[PDB]
């Protein structure tokens, strides 16, 4: 069986909050950060 | 162009027993053909095959009763 | 043929732990691994395929 | 074990956990395309230098706000959280199949991606139109690509509203009829089965699509004696049901939060609120041609298409009045949740009836393919569809994670996004009025001014959705755990505790005849 | 433990591997499309079967060998297999549109007429109709086998279910040879294209149902059915009228009207 | 043409285009009153310490709600129904022209009398002569007479386009292996302008249109000077 | 709306196996007779280079790319006409 | 809805972190393509 | 010589925005008609107001591409 109750019904960890905060920052900085880099490869390609 | 016309060919539009819509089909293209050519620069030898068609496969009273018809002003098919 | 359902009942009923798709025995561990490793497998070669095909090839 | 919790997971509320998790993400690369399509055209000129890219971003955009972060959230996400506790289920109908419908998203969003690496990329409009999509002028894989995308997103969705509808007819307690259920898994029921008749539909259309660029065949193609304008009727008959899809399970939170902050045991009229979602579900599968208006159609299509389209306003001020009746005579407690729903409940209509000038297809003419319609959608749709997910992510979040958000915060959170999404699309109906197209890179000098305004608005939405981010990390972050709720006697999903156990309804509800 | 009759499923690996088998299958028609290779295709269709038979395998576990399948879990299969027939109606009305919005209208690059100039059909009197018997005739010894299993009769369903699946493979393998023997091609503008997406898809339908009926019969020849439970049974027949059914709309619209 | 912060419709240069203004103000009002209604009504509902949380009966006040609207509805529908008819209606036109679409610019074709036909592109921005208008000059306009009833057939070479020309509320989609009529006619002389409006590939914001209209008698010598 | 059949009283596995063998079989039967008259092959018409068909808009994934994926050089001549 | 008090309270100092870091985290890389957007043009 | 020829009317076979078969048929009008005129007695300024019709109405490409199957004997409809 699996843990239960609250910061234990998720993927992640949030045992410590600034682990959390650079866990959080790269998940959400990077799908913001994709677009602008797509366009970058794209515009380089030639 | 060949004439010697004898009778009307086999026509692959009509190829059952039923015969009626190939009179039918040849006087409406003489006389379109015909009225076409009364007008603009033209006569009605061109319209000729068409009529030997046609007068070779309708009963006479067909073409009698369709000529009263267009006389008259109530023949139902478009020339 | 003879009606054997009852021993596969029996057997897929047994307190072992085991998940359904685990329970035959041996061979469900080996096809799972086969499976997996072809899907994982796969996925990393179609990744290597998108790499090759972003760039213009001379 | 956690791989066989979260890649294995045969269990509604970490599946919809995933969901959310999904959508989330994925709203952060559908906001950084509007972004980039806002940068493009924030002064006169070019920005990227190369237009076949920002066609790119724009087909994009679309694709990914709509089926990567709205659907996922909205059906996936708080669906499959919230439907089998509302009715008392101990899970979904099909919880293993349920699992697959959340797994074919992130490769569906994968064969995206690689759509804009490849080639250069599919600049079609997310309506992927022929020629223009076609193997003559978007040779290559991209067009490709993006067809699979969609094929997957599809079957992910298609087996998910077979899995809703069994759901919600077969495993409700048995003492409770469909007239016992609440709004929002009514909404879901509908939405449900939207999905399974229209993405049928769009699978084709996308499937001649592709043969047509492949196996020489030629659905679409004139020279062989078919026509672009099939792709098109095929795509609107599954697109125009999947606006009502995007904005239907909205419908249901926006109830159930009015309902809620009014302090009701119930929302107002709650039949015709049935009757009315039944009822726009069903008109919205008999309009689509609204978005043909300038193909060629005959008059008197045309005037059908107008009439029928126009009478869905109907039933949706049934729900709007109701809402309002709703909060008639109401406790009201001004909560975050509480704000998102009335910032919907205006923005929405005001969409709305911009659409019902869109209805007309007299001036229609004058409006379509230019920022009206922009400015139409991005109200009714955009707006709307995250408002009611904003609303419902700040009321449920202390149920999913067990955790209060702060609600100062919250609020300021909602000022801010109230303010960038207006100074973004007012705007743009004076842009459409006067004339200017849609899917442009860059405009005439006259449209500068509301252009540039626009742009600025995008950027204030840009520091709300930080600000989202950085709320929900302070959320994790200080750990207030929760206590209890008020009105969990009209509020099933809550009296389980937060986060409910991962087992809930083991022992079903009792709910007697009488 | 529980005290509803609803099915709790252990966690599974197959429908991550179903997922992955589809990016596996879209991105390998992509890369035989557009890069001369076969690779990835061939993985993804074989991780596709292995992913579907160790589901429906555990599925059968499930139920013949464990007794999950309590009436209330089979109501709700039986309305999902209804739900995804529906949707599989829809994805054929999609072509049936394509066949009717081309063919009411033929464009002047077909001649202005249909069939095209240029288009000879095949004659809707000869294989076509014999494949219209035979599906039609599967209907009825389907129907047979059915009523065998209920009324406990083991010889005369497989029988009957055998002879089922005789005839969807007489109907696969006449398509097949109609497919060679046929002068046009689905590059042969739009009637081509018509006939042979829906047709072509249609019989598709009929290879994915008779492989159902031929799990079916393997399930009977083990004794897994009983008299009265035998869902995967009454999915595949249905399944069956769907396919056939499909086939009375395809003869009719494409094969008779359209010739 | 569009001038700067315009908050409505370029100003009609057809009858037609003046029809649909009158429509859409008669509309505008109708929008601009439910949505400050809904508005004052939220407004309404919050503003008050009295309750009443108990069962509301909605039978009564659902037959407001929908009579209403669907009222509002019929006297929209009704006048926009007219416009769309008189649009269709037989208008004896006394000139075609076609144009075809292309990536990136159009092509007309004259080709009633003699058989006339030229290619339009814009004009660069590096190029434009001083006081020209950025994205919307060509250097072969659509001469056509003004205050006559002009037919113009629509398609396309390649992908699909779509020919507008918004101050005489025109807008049809080029369609390859289509040809879409519509109807013209000016009021005024004078220079009308538009933009392709069906997304079309990289060129699609820099293909315009630009008509040119003149009196009968000058089109006649336009005309006359090609042969 | 029933055929001219006519059997019931609590329908059955036997009436359905009579269904089965006495019309649905002989049926295919008699269309297979049918069928195995009106087979052997037509006169294979002129080729005549027609626009709307044999398209190709891209070579096919396989062979030489023009040649479809169940070509019968008998019946199916290419963009250049029947091969040798 | 009632809460327990926070197990483990983010002080404003943190709060301040926690923002800043979120917010660079979302425009520094964004800011670096588009701040570079000329340099990709011309390549 | 009935001229006075601007361009095309309005016809009631054709009276929807999509105009396609008013020029195919047209074209095909005149092209029946002009073959015809070339039996003995036949001229073709018969034929000539189909002509003015599908020059007025037909794209110059259409035109151009039905002329060249015409002559490579790859024209779909019948003439
Ligand atoms: C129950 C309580 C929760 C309820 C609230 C839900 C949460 C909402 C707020 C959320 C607040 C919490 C944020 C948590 C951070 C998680 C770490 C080391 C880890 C680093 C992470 C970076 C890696 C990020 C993944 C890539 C297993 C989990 C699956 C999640 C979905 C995958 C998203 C992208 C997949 C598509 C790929 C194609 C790219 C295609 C690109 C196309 C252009
Ligand atoms: C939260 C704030 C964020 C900041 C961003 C902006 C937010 C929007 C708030 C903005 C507050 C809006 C108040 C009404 C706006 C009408 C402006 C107008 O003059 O419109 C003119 C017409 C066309 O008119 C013409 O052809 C002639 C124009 C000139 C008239 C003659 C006078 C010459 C000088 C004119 C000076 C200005 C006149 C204005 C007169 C002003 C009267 C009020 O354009 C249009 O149709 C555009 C209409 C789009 C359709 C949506 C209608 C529903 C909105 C109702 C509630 C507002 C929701 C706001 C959205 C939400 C707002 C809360
Ligand atoms: C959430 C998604 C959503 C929703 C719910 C709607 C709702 C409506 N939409 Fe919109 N629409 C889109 C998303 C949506 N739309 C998108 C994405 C497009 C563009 C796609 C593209 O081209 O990319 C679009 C395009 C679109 C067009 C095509 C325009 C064009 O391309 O030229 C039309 C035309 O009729 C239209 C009409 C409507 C109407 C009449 C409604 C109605 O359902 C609205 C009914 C609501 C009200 C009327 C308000 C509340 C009612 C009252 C308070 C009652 C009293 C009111 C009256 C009496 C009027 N929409
Ligand atoms: C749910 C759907 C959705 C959503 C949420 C959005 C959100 C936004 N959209 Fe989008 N948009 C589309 C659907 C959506 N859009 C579609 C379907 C098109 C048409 C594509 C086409 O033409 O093919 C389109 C087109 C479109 C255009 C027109 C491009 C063109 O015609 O050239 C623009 C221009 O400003 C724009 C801007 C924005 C902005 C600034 C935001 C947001 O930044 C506003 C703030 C919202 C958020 C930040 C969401 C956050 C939630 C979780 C993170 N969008
Ligand atoms: C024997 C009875 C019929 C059985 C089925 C036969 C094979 C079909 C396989 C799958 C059918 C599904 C796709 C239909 C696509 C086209 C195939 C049409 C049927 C067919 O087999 O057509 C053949 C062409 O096949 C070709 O191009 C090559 C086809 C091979 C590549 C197909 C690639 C496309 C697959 C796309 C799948 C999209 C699925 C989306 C589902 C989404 C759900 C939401 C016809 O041969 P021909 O030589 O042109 O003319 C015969 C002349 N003597
Ligand atoms: C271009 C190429 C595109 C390729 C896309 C490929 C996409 C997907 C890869 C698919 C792999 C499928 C693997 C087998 C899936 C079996 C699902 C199934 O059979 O699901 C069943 C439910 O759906 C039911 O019944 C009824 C529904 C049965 C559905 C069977 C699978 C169909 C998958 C394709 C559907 C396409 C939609 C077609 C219409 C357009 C069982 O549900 P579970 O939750 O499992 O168990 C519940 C337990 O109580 C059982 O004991
Ligand atoms: C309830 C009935 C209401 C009436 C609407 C449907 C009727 C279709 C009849 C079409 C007959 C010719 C009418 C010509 C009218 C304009 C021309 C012509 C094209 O025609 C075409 O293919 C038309 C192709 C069909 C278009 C609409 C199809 C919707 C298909 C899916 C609906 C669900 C079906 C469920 C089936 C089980 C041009
Ligand atoms: C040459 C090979 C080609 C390969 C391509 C696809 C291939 C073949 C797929 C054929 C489908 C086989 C499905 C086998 C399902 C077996 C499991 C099953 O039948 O499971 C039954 C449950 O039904 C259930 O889940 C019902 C499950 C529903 C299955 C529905 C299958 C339709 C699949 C369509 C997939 C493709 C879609 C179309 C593409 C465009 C188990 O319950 P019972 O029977 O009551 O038994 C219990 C009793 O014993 C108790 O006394
Ligand atoms: C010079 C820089 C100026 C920065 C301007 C920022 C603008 C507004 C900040 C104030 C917003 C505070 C909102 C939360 C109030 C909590 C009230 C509450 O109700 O908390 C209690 C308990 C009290 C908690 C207070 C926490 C305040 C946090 C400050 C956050 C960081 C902002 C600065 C950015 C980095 C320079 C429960
Ligand atoms: C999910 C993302 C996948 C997108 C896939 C896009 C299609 C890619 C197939 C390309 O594979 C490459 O093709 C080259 C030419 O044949 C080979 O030389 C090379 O070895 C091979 O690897
Ligand atoms: C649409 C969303 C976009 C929102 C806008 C983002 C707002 C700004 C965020 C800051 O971005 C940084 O800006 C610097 C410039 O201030 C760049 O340094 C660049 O410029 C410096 C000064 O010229 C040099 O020192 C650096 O090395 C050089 O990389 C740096 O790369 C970039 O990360
Ligand atoms: C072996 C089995 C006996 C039944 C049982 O085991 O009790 C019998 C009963 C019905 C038989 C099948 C049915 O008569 C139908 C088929 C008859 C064909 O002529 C041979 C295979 C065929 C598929 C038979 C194989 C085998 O002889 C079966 C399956
Ligand atoms: C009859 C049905 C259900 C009543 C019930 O069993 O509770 C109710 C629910 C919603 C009602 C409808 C809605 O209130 C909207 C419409 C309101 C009008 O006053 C009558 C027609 C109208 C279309 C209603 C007809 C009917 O009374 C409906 C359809
Ligand atoms: Cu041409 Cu857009
Ligand atoms: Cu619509
Ligand atoms: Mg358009
Ligand atoms: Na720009
Ligand atoms: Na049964």
């Amino acid at each position: 069986h699996y843990e239960e109750g609250p910061g234990k019904n998720i993927p992640f960890s949030v045992e410590n909050k600034w682990r959390l905060l650079a866990m959080m920052t790269l998940f959400f900085g990077s799908g913001f950060a994709a677009p602008f880099f797509i366009v970058r490869h794209q515009l380089l390609k030639k | 162009k060949i004439k010697n016309y004898q009778t009307a060919p086999f026509d692959s539009r009509f190829p059952n027993q039923n015969q009626t819509r190939n009179c039918w089909q040849n006087y409406l293209d003489f006389h379109r053909c015909e009225k076409a050519m009364t007008a603009k620069g033209g006569d009605v030898s061109v319209c000729e095959w068409y009529r030997r068609v046609y007068k070779s496969l309708c009963p006479i009273s067909w073409v009698s009763t369709w000529d009263d018809r267009r006389a008259e002003g109530t023949f139902p098919g478009k020339i | 043929f003879e009606n054997r359902v009852a021993e596969k009942q029996k057997l897929f009923q047994e307190d072992n732990g085991l998940p359904v798709h685990l329970k035959g025995g041996a061979t469900d561990n080996i096809l799972y691994r086969v499976t997996m490793t072809l899907c994982l497998g796969g996925t990393l070669y179609s990744l290597y395929c998108l790499g090759w095909a972003s760039f213009p090839h001379k | 074990m956690f791989i066989n919790r979260w890649l294995f997971s045969t269990n509604h509320k970490d599946i919809g956990t995933l969901y959310l998790l999904f959508g989330a993400w994925a709203g952060m690369v559908g906001t950084a395309l509007s972004l980039l399509i806002r940068a493009e055209l924030g002064q006169p000129g070019t920005l990227l230098g190369d237009d076949q890219i920002y066609n790119v971003v724009v087909t994009a955009h679309a694709f990914v706000m709509i089926f990567f972060m709205v659907m996922p959230i909205m059906i996936g996400g708080f669906g499959n959280w919230l439907v089998p506790l509302m009715i008392g289920a101990p899970d979904m109908a099909f919880p293993r199949m349920n699992n697959m419908s959340f797994w074919l998203l992130p490769p569906s969003f994968l064969l995206l991606l690689a759509s804009s690496m490849v080639e250069a990329g599919a600049g079609t409009g997310w309506t992927v139109y022929p020629p223009l999509a076609g193997n003559l002028a978007h040779a290559g894989a991209s067009v490709d690509l993006t067809i699979f995308s969609l094929h997957l997103a599809g079957v992910s969705s298609i087996l998910g509203a077979i899995n809703f509808i069994t759901t919600i007819i077969n495993m409700k307690p048995p003492a409770m009829s469909q007239y016992q259920t609440p709004l929002f898994v009514w909404s879901v029921m509908i939405t449900a089965v939207l999905l399974l008749l229209s993405l049928p539909v769009l699978a084709a259309g996308i499937t001649m699509l592709l043969t047509d660029r492949n196996l020489n065949t030629t659905f679409f193609d004139p020279a062989g004696g078919g026509d672009p304008i099939l792709y098109q009727h095929l795509f609107w008959f599954f697109g125009h049901p999947e606006v009502y899809i995007l904005i239907l399970p909205g419908f249901g939170m926006i109830s159930h939060i009015v309902t809620y902050y009014s302090g009701k045991k119930e929302p107002f009229g709650y039949m015709g609120m049935v009757w009315a979602m039944m009822s726009i579900g069903f008109l919205g599968f008999i309009v689509w041609a609204h978005h043909m208006f300038t193909v060629g159609m005959d008059v008197d299509t045309r005037a059908y298409f107008t009439s029928a389209t126009m009478i869905i306003a109907i039933p949706t001020g049934v729900k709007v009045f109701s809402w309002l009746a709703t909060l008639h005579g109401g406790n009201i407690k001004w909560s975050p949740a509480m704000m998102w729903a009335l910032g919907f409940i205006f923005l929405f209509t005001v969409g709305g009836l911009t659409g019902i000038v869109l209805a007309n297809s007299s001036l229609d003419i004058v409006l379509h393919d230019t920022y009206y319609v922009v400015a139409h959608f991005h109200y009714v749709l955009s707006m709307g569809a995250v408002f009611a997910i904003m609303g419902g992510f700040v009321h449920w979040f202390p149920l999913f994670s067990g955790y209060t958000l702060n609600d100062t915060w919250a609020k300021i959170h909602f000022a801010i996004m109230f303010v960038g999404v207006n100074m973004t699309f007012f705007p743009q109906h004076f842009l459409g009025l006067s004339g200017m197209p849609r899917r442009y890179s860059d405009y005439p000098d006259a449209y500068t001014m509301w252009n540039t305004i626009s742009s600025m608005g995008s950027f204030i939405s840009l520091t709300a959705v930080m600000l989202m981010v950085f709320i929900i990390w302070e959320a994790f972050a200080s750990k207030r755990e929760v206590l209890t709720v008020d009105l969990t006697t009209t509020n099933l999903e809550w009296l389980n505790g937060c986060p409910p156990p991962y087992h809930t309804f083991e022992e079903p509800t009792y709910v007697n005849l009488k | 433990h529980q005290t509803h009759a609803y099915h709790m499923v252990n966690p599974s690996p197959w429908p991550l591997t179903g997922a992955l088998s589809a990016l596996l299958m879209t991105s390998g028609l992509t890369m035989w499309f557009h890069f001369n290779s076969m690779t990835l295709l061939m993985i993804g269709l074989t991780t596709n079967m292995l992913t579907m038979y160790q589901w429906w395998r555990d599925v059968i576990r499930e139920s013949t060998f464990q007794g999950h399948h309590t009436p209330a879990v089979q109501k709700g299969l039986r309305y999902g297999m209804i739900l995804f027939i529906i949707s599989e109606v829809l994805f054929f009305t999609g072509f049936f549109w394509a066949f009717y919005h081309s063919s009411l209208a033929p464009t002047p690059e077909l001649g202005g007429c249909w069939p095209p100039t240029g288009i000879h059909p095949l004659n809707p009197l000869e294989v076509p109709l014999l494949n219209t018997s035979v599906l039609l005739a599967s209907g009825v010894s389907i129907t047979w086998a059915h009523h065998s299993l209920m009324e406990g009769d083991r010889k005369h369903m497989l029988q009957a279910l055998f002879i089922t699946i005789t005839l969807g493979v007489y109907f696969t393998l006449l398509q097949a040879s109609e497919y060679y023997e046929a002068p046009f091609t689905i590059s042969d503008g739009v009637y081509g294209s018509t006939f042979f997406v829906a047709t072509g898809f249609h019989g598709l339908h009929v290879i994915i149902g008779s492989t159902f009926l031929i799990v079916c019969f393997f399930r009977q020849l083990k004794f897994h059915f009983t008299s009265n439970h035998h869902f995967g049974f009454e999915a595949a027949a249905w399944y069956w009228h769907f396919v056939d059914v499909v086939w009375l709309f395809l003869y009719v619209s494409i094969y008779w009207w359209g010739s | 043409m569009a001038y700067p912060m315009q908050l409505g419709f370029q100003d009609a240069t057809s009858p037609i285009m003046e029809e649909l203004l009158h429509f859409h103000d008669h509309t505008l009002m109708i929008v601009f009153l439910i949505s400050s209604l809904v508005l004052y009504i939220i407004s309404l509902m919050l503003t008050t310490k009295l309750t009443h949380t108990s069962t509301m009966d909605a039978q009564e006040v659902e037959t407001i709600w929908t009579i209403l609207p669907a009222i509002i509805l019929i006297l929209i529908a009704l006048p926009s129904l007219r416009i769309l008819y008189m649009m269709d209606e037989i208008n004896n036109p006394s000139l075609t022209v076609k144009t075809m679409g292309h990536q990136w610019y159009w092509s007309y074709e004259y080709t009633d009398y003699e058989d006339l036909s030229f290619d339009s592109y814009m004009i660069p921005t590096s190029e434009l002569k001083p006081g020209e208008l950025r994205l919307l000059e060509v250097d072969n306009r659509v001469v056509l007479p003004m205050e006559m009833t002009i037919r113009m057939l629509v398609s396309s070479e390649d992908v699909l386009h779509s020919w507008a020309v918004p101050s005489l509320g025109l807008k049809t989609d080029a369609i390859p292996g289509r040809l879409n009529q519509t109807t013209l006619m000016s009021s005024r002389p004078g220079l009308y302008y538009g933009q392709c409006s069906e997304i079309c590939g990289s060129n699609h914001s820099f293909m315009p249109i630009v008509l040119e209209l003149v009196p009968l008698k000058y089109f006649e010598k336009w005309s006359a000077s090609m042969l | 709306a029933s055929a001219a059949k006519g059997d019931h009283g609590g329908t059955g596995a036997r009436t359905w196996r009579f269904l089965t063998f006495g019309l649905a079989l002989p049926s295919v039967a008699l269309c297979t007779l049918n069928s195995w008259l009106h087979s052997g092959h037509r006169e294979r018409p002129a080729f005549i280079p027609y626009h709307h068909l044999r398209i190709r808009t891209k070579p096919f994934s396989w062979g030489d790319g023009n040649h479809t994926f169940f070509h019968n050089p008998r019946v199916n001549p290419l963009p250049t006409g029947y091969e040798k | 809805i009632t809460a327990k008090p926070a197990k483990t309270p983010t002080s404003p100092k943190e709060q301040a972190i926690g923002l800043s870091v979120t917010f660079l985290s979302f425009l520094l890389p964004a800011g670096w393509v588009l701040y570079h957007l000329d340099n990709y043009k011309k390549s």
